[PDB]
């Protein structure tokens, strides 16, 4: 409807959590020119050397892709050089973050959501190593990228936005939403009165994300094309 | 020089084994420092102490546990104005290559065959 | 610059390879064999040198795509960081951005950014609200802090302690909803003015 | 050699593609995760609050907490209140009415608040403004000074 004297203002709201899956790096590969022609023979080497520097250019090309490819994970995952830890005593004001936080009881450090991301994406490594194609491993293993992830979650949950502009400053997460509502022009009264309702909205939203990732495996197709 | 083999344990061959493969000629130190020349799978190397090449695990930086409480708050009483450097490229060297002089110069028969 | 130099050097040095012929100089082959036996060897040079130039043109163009992604990022920082003030975090550099100084540099530009970072910190006691007459009071800008004696209102970015007043807060809701509210006395500047009157 | 040159050329173009996705992810890493972006549909649908990153093979998963309004009701508005003969413009929020008394509330949520001198400001007069309505702006100091 369109009218000059008519206006619509929202009387209620909801907290929705969505998912965008963005790829960072690909698999590092280096292919030899001589072994791609043949090995254990001097006929491939004498006839291959007359074409010049093609081997050097294609080899430095695969090395350059692998170094810049390592640099993308370095420019994204680790923003800061300081590690943050999760406190043992958890009072968040009624919010349950245990799904996104790592579980120390597991042999490898991972969260409940990341446990599903590794299991829903597809040994093939030894199968490729049997035919002569060497897959170079990434410089950062899964435990250190997950430790970078646990550092940014533990820091945003406790210190928030402070460590980006300086030393990490401890703020209660209940007061963190007061400024996040104050930044978009919303009075903190919605937070302080509706905090009990927001606890059930957030905990149910995390349960819906866990159910969507477990039931639907096609949401990860952004990485599956890669 | 520290020779590294990729994707195989030590078979033929300070001989240690990593996830990337057999690494010979380097020493393994249990302590961890900041990496300089990277290898892969969280291990790097540097020339340190009668000095040689040492190999060690990636340090992810200083581990600090930030205190968290309901009534606790920290407000800064002082500030520091710092100036940093962001370096970015814009243009690259302009090159122009001619097909005739590059392929065959000073040749009329070859210049006619290229047309 | 080193990558461009190494690319040009490889491009020239590839001319000396024979590419399946007797020799790399075209004048010695054209000066010995007749034209009908000669066309096979010149065609071998043509196919090889064409493939080397096609790799160079494709590789330089791939770097042109890198130069355009960097140019669009530089033009975005030139607009937001330099001309105006960007509120984006870690865009204009670490910290809260203030102003940018451009400097000419060979084949690029160097940015000197002035940022605002805190230095010394001190632990304080906080409360979400102040209960005075039975109605809650919330800070308009900033948070409630205390040194252990009196509750103060201060900004999050820097410490400038001020007395709790009616212009610094606003009356909304009551004291039984908000969790963590504490009791204290909210100073009203109209009261001593009327007492003196 | 020609088949391998085609392979490497395909790797550099996909390299520009994975770098463009990584640089966009780094931008959302700084703005959506670390800070608070007021940008619309950058950090995801709705008004952004916080973003939670998650490690994934060859990529990253962001969990974005946003504010999406749900229920609304149609109200009657007006640009200004004419009280003493000078126009009163809203300092923060918009003017709404249920048909009896005019209220002042923000655009993102409905919290009825009476018209006071601190919620508005005097600019111009009532004649140059199109659509102004008449009402009584409550002066909060009047009953305290009268009782005193």
């Amino acid at each position: 409807a369109y009218s000059n004297n008519s206006i619509a203002i929202p009387t209620n709201f909801t907290i929705s959590v969505t998912t965008e899956i963005l790829p960072v790096s690909m698999t590092k590969t280096s292919v030899d020119c001589t072994m791609y022609i043949c090995g254990d023979s001097t006929e491939c080497s004498n006839l291959l050397l007359q074409y010049g520097s093609f081997c050097t250019q294609l080899n430095r090309a695969l090395t350059g892709i692998a170094v810049e490819q390592d640099k993308n994970t370095q420019e994204v995952f680790a923003q800061v050089k300081q590690i943050y830890k999760t406190p043992p005593i958890k009072d968040f004001g009624g919010f349950n973050f245990s799904q996104i936080l790592p579980d120390p009881s597991k042999p490898s450090k991972r969260s409940f959501i990341e446990d599903l991301l590794f299991n829903k994406v597809t040994d093939l490594i030894c199968a490729q190593k049997f035919n002569g194609l060497t897959v170079l491993p990434p410089l950062l293993t899964d435990e250190m990228i997950a430790q970078y992830t646990s550092a940014l979650l533990a820091g945003t949950i406790t210190s928030g936005w402070t460590f980006g502009a300086g030393a990490a400053l401890q703020i209660p997460f209940a007061m963190q939403m007061a400024y996040r509502f104050n930044g978009i022009g919303v009075t903190q009264n919605v937070l302080y009165e509706n905090q009990k309702l927001i606890a059930n909205q957030f905990n149910s939203a995390i349960g819906k994300i866990q159910d969507s990732l477990s039931s639907t495996a096609s949401a990860l197709g952004k990485l599956q094309d890669v | 020089v520290a020779v590294l083999y990729q994707g195989v344990n030590c078979t033929e061959v300070n001989v240690f084994q990593t996830r990337a493969g057999c690494l010979i000629g380097a020493e393994h130190v249990n302590n961890s420092y900041e990496c300089d020349i990277p290898i892969g799978a969280g291990i790097c190397a540097s020339y340190q102490t009668s000095q040689s090449i040492i190999a060690y695990t990636m340090s992810l930086g200083v581990e600090n546990s930030v205190a968290y409480s309901n009534n606790s708050i920290a407000i800064p009483t002082n500030f520091t104005i710092s100036v940093t450097t962001e370096i970015l490229p814009v243009s690259m060297t302009k090159t122009s290559v001619d097909c005739t002089m590059y392929i065959c110069g000073d040749s009329t028969e070859c210049s006619n065959l290229l047309l | 610059v080193n990558q461009n130099a190494q690319a040009l050097n490889t491009l020239v040095k590839q001319l000396s390879s024979n590419f399946g012929a007797i020799s790399s100089v075209l004048n010695d082959i054209l000066s010995r064999l007749d034209p009908p036996e000669a066309e096979v060897q010149i065609d071998r040079l043509i196919t090889g040198r064409l493939q080397s130039l096609q790799t160079y043109v494709t590789q330089q163009l791939i770097r042109a795509a890198e130069i355009r992604a960097s140019a669009n990022l530089a033009a975005t920082k030139m607009s937001e960081c330099v001309l105006g003030q960007s509120k984006r975090v870690d865009f204009c550099g670490k910290g809260y951005h203030l102003m940018s100084f451009p400097q000419s540099a060979p084949h690029g530009v160097v940015f000197l950014h002035v940022t605002y970072v805190p230095a010394q910190e001190k632990n304080f006691t906080t409360a979400p609200a102040i209960c005075h007459d039975g109605k809650a009071h919330f800070p308009r800008e900033g948070v409630f802090v205390s040194n252990g004696t009196h509750w103060f209102v201060t900004q999050r970015n820097f410490y400038e302690p001020q007395i709790i007043t009616t212009d610094n807060t606003f009356v909304s809701g009551n004291c039984d909803v908000v969790i963590g509210i504490v009791n204290n006395t909210v100073y009203d500047p109209l009261q001593p003015e009327l007492d003196s009157f």
